[PDB]
């Protein structure tokens, strides 16, 4: 599981473009305040690597 | 669960933001789609198995 992926994000990268910000993502019209649950989720996923 | 019910939809146009809108659902997890884009994709062979 060391190996993590950004699945969400408001706006797509530029060319060589680095990523490390660990904030909370609003994927509804409710906010999330930095806080998870519904329509809050985090940005990283893990891969599965088995 | 050893009958489940299997329902194909086709021919329409599927608002997803209702699902958002009223939901008592707990555990709402999506694999291969994210689920703030599905109101932006095509879809055909929708299945849903209840």
């Amino acid at each position: 599981y060391n190996y993590l992926y950004r699945l969400f994000r408001k706006s797509n990268l530029k060319p060589f473009e680095r990523d490390i910000s660990t904030e909370i993502y609003q994927a509804g019209n409710k906010p999330c305040n930095g806080v998870a649950g519904f329509n809050c989720y985090f940005p990283l996923r893990s891969y599965g690597f088995r | 669960v050893y009958a489940w019910n299997r329902k194909r939809i086709s021919n329409c146009v599927a608002d997803y933001s209702v699902l958002y809108n009223f939901a008592p659902f707990f555990a709402f997890k999506c694999y291969g789609v994210s689920p703030t884009k599905l109101n932006d994709l095509c879809f055909t062979n929708v299945y849903a198995d209840s």
